């Protein structure tokens, strides 16, 4: 249900001149629903996915999630 | 004054403004008058607590009324003793020129606490302003318009 | 020469206008008074309350609880308090879609 | 998921229908279920006043709320009141569904980890979680107050 | 905006006619009531 | 600010800030010792000002009574937060010396919202009036009037 | 019922299920035997507010207390009416099975209400609960159990 | 709002409670919410279907559908069956309401200028609302059919 | 100051702090001393500027030389009346003791516009680099200090 | 939209197809894109020198850039500087399209509201596109010239 | 966190207030504080000249500035000079401040894994943080040189 | 406008001068301008009536007080179908381009009518002006400003 992902995602925009460490790197719980697109979107930006784990879910369960 | 000057500089990009290092350095200069203040309110715990609390009871009698919370000596100890606490949060403000020690030791969540402990705010309150009375009493004029104004920040912030 | 008065330096954009007031990041490690304001920042934006001192608008126990641990993103903070019934109840079914 | 969504997942892994085993199930669930929901009520009527008799019991005048204790702070004080309000609430939860998965994947899931990083002791809070279970079997009764306790400790053996 | 950055109010000037229309959609207020429950009659009392 | 509207006139003209705004500039720094002494008598009992000024005013009328505009509960406490609000900015607009972020802020679209929630104008002025008696009383008399002439530029523009 | 399935159906894209087609035939199922006891609690209005005003005034003594709100005839028939409006707002619930109509009469400003009245929360919360212990003695047994949860919900979200 | 919450209302601007008048309403409302139950399943069974049938007797093989006319973009027919699909759904909201104010303040609020500013003919979307009018009256029944098509009506009058 | 710490206080729910009181008392303090040092800037507008300028060209003489921008008697009196505008806003702030009129009329868009023009940045920071030595000799050692710690910004602020 | 997307949507309302008088507008539009091509590349070159030469011309040294004029402050002036590059890279997109229709909606829709309430004077705009039309006009050619002059002009025009 | 605040936060952990030797230590800082001032504006004078001869001291005409090194792309070269600006910067905030932990908290955080996983060499930042220490005190005095040289080897110790 | 010039020069035993032919010339021009604001006005006329009463009956409320006229439902729908009548005139002058066949229905003996009965004239001069900013709020420049045009006409005429 819930996701712990880590990632990292770099700027190929210009420099920024705010500090901006959290979005460089990042580690967030993310739900199950969300998280096809909001990976996708780090898909997208270039980034690297370093670690991705279940927080809450059980795998193989077909009822009651 | 040089936390708070920090992180509202680091909200923005830019550095130090000469105004905030104005600041910092009129601080510096009145923080001898604040270590006084500080060592006769340091000096004068034990008096200005039991004239405060005491001038509390004398307006407030619903809290050593038997109905009320402070019924008992451990109670009303508990009660001066809260008493105690604020004016050291009050001296540690006075120091620091912030009120950030103040209010992250001893505002920011009280009226939850004091909500889920039976204990009313306003009398709190009227208890921190007595002390607010007695330190005015105790220090030099405009150094007590000093105390009494942190004094007023946290009988405003309580309520 | 003036003759107009020219022009004061908030006619046009403004200096308000021009820069938001402050801008609030959360970090790991901060103040406890700056993120309790960097909290209340978010509902005074998203839930729109009007600059309360007090937030009125009720507050997801779980929600503070994993902001202030910083385990969750702040978006998916935004994005869980959007979806709560106090912003449903607030703009959803008093307004039409449009 | 609930007792019944329990025993739906039982039967759909093993890919036959509800005959009379998963059918006693949930006759005994529902016969329970009566004095679930009256516990329920009286557990909702005054639940400030059991987090109360909880922190008055076991947290109050001891060392941690001692200045040089994890609850001396009054906004670690509010914290604490808020995360016991939560073991009471979220016992409810899984006393109403019969079936403390959801209390684990909601709580214990991470409250392990975040009370290790900020250095919350973890025994006070088995404690305080054994007095908010001696209080709620004191308040509602003997066999819905030991379904709350079982929940309860299933709480503080989690944490632990 | 950023992620650790909270959504703040900010005017672009890049598409046509948003500068307006963003003043006019901040400057609204939220003119109705949220619940409605019980309507308050024609000038209150 | 007063400093800041000085320094845009002078802007608007083109030249320098010379003898005639540089008076203007010593009259500000002179009343804004006692504009910093009102500030904090203000911020020590808001609560206290709005609550007499609501119940001076706004209790046991027809809008509080049922089939008004204040009747029900969130209504009510919308009520506080405005007048809360009026005397927070008319105390911003006091320290600045100037009502035009006064304006700026709440006299934008409070028109309009009164216009279309249905809210009547005539008991806010009402209310605006109870504050600025209360805060003259309280107060004192000139840094009184120098509040009220703010709360009266909010009942003026509300009108 | 009808209104909170509605809405709640509303956040979705679809329509209303069949489990909430059967939530609203149970409640019109019970809805005449809702009416029963707001025809009770209707005619009993007078005499239960009396006792649950009397038994708040033999428990909270601080209210009448001359340093209390309701001191005087005029307050405590205010704090009657206020019990009054309590008990209306209760059978408006039991009438209509949600509790949206008692919350967005009586129940979502009401902290922030009392806190600038003056008046404490806790002696407005144990006067519902001795409504709640007096309409549970006046009607059926399980019909109280009814009556008194929502009396239950009122006590739990005043406090 | 509902028609409880109406008559609470009604009520609550007149200060008093609620006696046999406003009681005999209520059990009105509960008499006629059973076949109102029974209607929004037989409603909710064949929606599509319903929004099909009017727009094959009211839309198709017309001007407005044909190149030089409002639905002749595929965008335009998918907005068509959107709006339709919306009337019939906010229609079984507000029957099952009993009351059109939910109905009002939901669609009819901004609905207006929308069409207007769009260029949407409006005389066409009445025809297919009267048309959706008589596919549900054909459909669900005759009472619980006026008690829809009265709300459709009124929809239809809001729009002109 | 009045401005940003009521802007600070804006941002937070809360009202302006003792600490942020006792700065802006010690500001009406300086604020005579402030008077007194645009006033000496006011009546050596001429001579600063040109000595000023000279020393920009004795250091930088590529803006005077033929390829560079400040090519011709009309370019140069410009040059000169941009240093006469800096030397205005540093006066400006030095009165204010904000550098918000400074930063909103002089530093926040002057990168994009400088490019624009073909014009250095650095030489126009030198330049006002040449006028904070300048009026540091002019004017009194800690007041020079004052001064030059605003030209300071500018001069930060333009690289 | 585009010369074509303009021709096919003509041809779309009347119901037809592209026969020969559509078929001669888009070989018409293929011989002039290629210098079309050409004049975005010279303009895409030195549009900054194009802004700056017409602010030199137009609007230095004049009432509005003294102070107590619009163009007084800083960011003001950048505001004045990015207004222009818009002008002139929107005429582009304009001049490559062949159609004026992405302009009028891209800019044209608010500006003249935004430049009325900012205080914005219209004239010294127009006298400022003016100065592009003929800087442009010098640096790529002649016919190229009047074309990037004629959606120069639909801007000057709309602003009036 | 300040040294103020740092003191205030010993004081509370041991329960007591401040006497003289907590306050013996505020008159220190109060008396560094008036140098601290005159460093942080004259660090504030010339950061970017501070930057640049720091990178043409270290970091130009070698191997990670020439093809085949960290330094070699543009955007590249740009993030090394906002990653010295920052050293800068908050080496300056750590000054005033007079307290390191809130510049450990800031960068030290992080930066560690961030230069790990990007692959950016450690001992070549360490080189230009040292070449900023030599240029900051050189241009700023002896004393308040060491002050700032102290949180900039904190820095350099922090990332090795 | 050509009955206008028709009876105009009808009264002189002359023709009809070219310089009329000319205003008629261009008022033919500009009838398809006139045609599409009157569209514009023709089919959203209740928003413009509800827009109308509600900052009519916000800005005076002594209609909908009980001793005024628009007193009650029927009363205050019969105020709302004069302002449609109004709105209806609005149009026809606006197609006729002259103010001559919206007087003859609706000014020329308006204030009589209004005295015998009961209502003031000014209210009604008020709910003009509430369609005039509602049309104003509704059309582009040039159209609201051609609307306020018959408007204004309307607006002096009740007075
Ligand atoms: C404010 C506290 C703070 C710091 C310091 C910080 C640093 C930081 N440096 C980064 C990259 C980088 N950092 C460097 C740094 C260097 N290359 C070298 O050879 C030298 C040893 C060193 C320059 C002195 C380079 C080259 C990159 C970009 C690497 C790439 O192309 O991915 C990134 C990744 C995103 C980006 O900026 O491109 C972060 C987040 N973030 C923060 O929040
Ligand atoms: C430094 C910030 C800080 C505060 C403020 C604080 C208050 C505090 N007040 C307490 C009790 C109490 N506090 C009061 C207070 C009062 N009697 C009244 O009626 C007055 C309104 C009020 C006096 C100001 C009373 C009567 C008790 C005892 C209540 C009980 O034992 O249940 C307790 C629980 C027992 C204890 O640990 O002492 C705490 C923690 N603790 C803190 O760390
Ligand atoms: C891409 C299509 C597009 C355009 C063109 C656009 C323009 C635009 N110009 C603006 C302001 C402005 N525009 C100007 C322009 C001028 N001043 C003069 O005297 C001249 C006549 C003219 C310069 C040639 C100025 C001075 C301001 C700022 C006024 C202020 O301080 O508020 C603003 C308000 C916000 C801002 O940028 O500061 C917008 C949105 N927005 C868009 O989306
Ligand atoms: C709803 C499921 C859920 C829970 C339970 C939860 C707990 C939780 N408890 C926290 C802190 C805390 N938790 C405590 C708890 C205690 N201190 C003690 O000594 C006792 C042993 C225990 C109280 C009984 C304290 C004192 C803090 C604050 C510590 C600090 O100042 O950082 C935090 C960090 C942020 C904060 O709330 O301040 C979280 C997220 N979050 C959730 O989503
Ligand atoms: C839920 C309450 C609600 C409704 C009803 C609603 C309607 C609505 N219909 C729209 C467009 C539209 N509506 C229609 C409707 C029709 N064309 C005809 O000829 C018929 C008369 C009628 C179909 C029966 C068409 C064709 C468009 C698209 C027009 C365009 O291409 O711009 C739009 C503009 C955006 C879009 O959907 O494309 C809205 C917001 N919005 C809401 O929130
Ligand atoms: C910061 C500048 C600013 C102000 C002042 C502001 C006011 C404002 N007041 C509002 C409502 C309200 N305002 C009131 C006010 C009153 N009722 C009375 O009888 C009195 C005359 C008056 C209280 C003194 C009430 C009762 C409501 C809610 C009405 C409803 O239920 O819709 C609303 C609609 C949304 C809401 O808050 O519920 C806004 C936007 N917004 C702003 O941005
Ligand atoms: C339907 C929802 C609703 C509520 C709840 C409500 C309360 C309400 N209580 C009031 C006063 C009061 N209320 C109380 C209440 C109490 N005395 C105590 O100590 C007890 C805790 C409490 C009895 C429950 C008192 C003493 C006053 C008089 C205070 C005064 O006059 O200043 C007033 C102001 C005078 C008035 O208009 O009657 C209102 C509006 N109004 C509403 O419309
Ligand atoms: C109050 C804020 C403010 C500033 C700063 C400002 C600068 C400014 N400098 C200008 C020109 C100029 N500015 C310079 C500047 C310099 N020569 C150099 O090499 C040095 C680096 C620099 C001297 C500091 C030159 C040479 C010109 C003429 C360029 C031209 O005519 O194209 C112009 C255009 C002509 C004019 O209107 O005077 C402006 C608006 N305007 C303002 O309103
Ligand atoms: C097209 C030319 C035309 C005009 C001008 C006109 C006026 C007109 N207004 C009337 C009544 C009325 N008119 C109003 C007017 C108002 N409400 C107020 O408070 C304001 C003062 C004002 C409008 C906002 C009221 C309240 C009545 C009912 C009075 C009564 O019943 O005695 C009536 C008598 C009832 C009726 O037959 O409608 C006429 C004839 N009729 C016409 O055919």
């Amino acid at each position: 249900r819930l996701f712990k992902i880590t990632a990292l995602v770099p700027s190929l925009s210009r420099t920024r001149t705010q500090r901006e460490l959290q979005n460089t790197y990042f580690t967030k719980l993310v739900p199950y629903e969300n998280w096809f697109r909001e990976q996708q979107r780090i898909q997208k930006a270039g980034g690297k996915i370093i670690k991705v784990e279940l927080a809450t879910g059980k795998q193989g369960t077909n009822a009651g999630l | 004054i040089v936390t708070k000057s920090i992180v509202n500089a680091d909200a923005e990009a830019r550095y130090l403004s000469p105004g905030e290092l104005d600041r910092i350095k009129s601080f510096v200069a009145g923080g001898q008058q604040r270590l006084r203040i500080a060592q006769a309110l340091t000096d004068n715990r034990e008096r200005l607590v039991k004239q405060a609390g005491d001038q509390l009871f004398q307006k407030r009698p619903d809290v050593v009324s038997p109905g009320g919370n402070a019924y008992g000596q451990e109670m009303t100890a508990t009660c001066l003793r809260d008493l105690d606490y604020y004016l050291r949060l009050v001296t540690y403000g006075i120091v620091a020129g912030d009120v950030t020690p103040i209010e992250e030791i001893g505002v920011i969540g009280v009226r939850e606490m004091y909500k889920s402990l039976g204990t009313p705010i306003e009398a709190v309150g009227e208890g921190v302003r007595a002390l607010k009375n007695a330190a005015s009493t105790l220090l030099s004029a405009e150094d007590a318009a000093e105390a009494g104004s942190y004094f007023d920040y946290v009988v405003g912030a309580l309520q | 020469y003036n003759d107009g008065r020219g022009q004061s330096v908030e006619v046009g954009v403004g200096t308000t206008r021009r820069k938001p007031a402050r801008i609030y990041r959360l970090t790991n490690g901060i103040g406890q008074a700056e993120k309790q304001l960097v909290i209340n920042a978010i509902y005074r934006q998203v839930l729109d309350v009007f600059s309360g001192q007090v937030p009125d608008y009720y507050r997801r126990t779980e929600l503070d609880s994993k902001l202030r641990n910083g385990e969750i993103s702040v978006r998916e903070f935004v994005r869980e308090i959007a979806s709560s019934e106090i912003y449903r109840k607030r703009f959803y079914t008093p307004y039409p879609n449009t | 998921q609930d007792a019944i969504t329990a025993v739906i997942n039982s039967a759909d892994v093993q890919g036959k229908y509800l005959d009379t085993a998963a059918l006693e199930k949930l006759k005994a669930y529902f016969s329970t279920g009566e004095l679930r929901v009256r516990a329920a009520t009286t557990i909702s009527a005054n639940a400030a006043a059991i987090v109360k008799e909880a922190v008055a019991k076991s947290l109050l005048y001891s060392d941690i709320t001692r200045p040089g204790g994890n609850m001396y702070t009054t906004r670690r004080y509010a914290a604490c009141i808020r995360d016991l309000d939560y073991y009471l609430r979220y016992a409810t939860y899984a006393m109403l569904a019969g079936d403390p998965s959801i209390l684990d994947e909601r709580v214990l899931n991470g409250l392990k980890e975040t009370y290790n990083s900020l250095g919350v002791p973890v025994g006070a809070t088995v404690q305080a979680i054994q007095a908010i279970k001696e209080v709620t079997a004191s308040l509602v009764g003997a066999d819905a107050g030991k379904e709350m306790g079982i929940y309860l400790d299933y709480i503080s053996s989690g944490l632990s | 905006f950023g992620e650790d950055v909270v959504p703040y109010p900010r005017f672009p000037s890049l598409p046509a006619g948003n500068y307006l229309g963003s003043v006019q959609a901040a400057a609204d207020l939220v003119k109705q009531s949220w619940s409605s429950l019980s309507p308050s009659t024609l000038t209150g009392r």
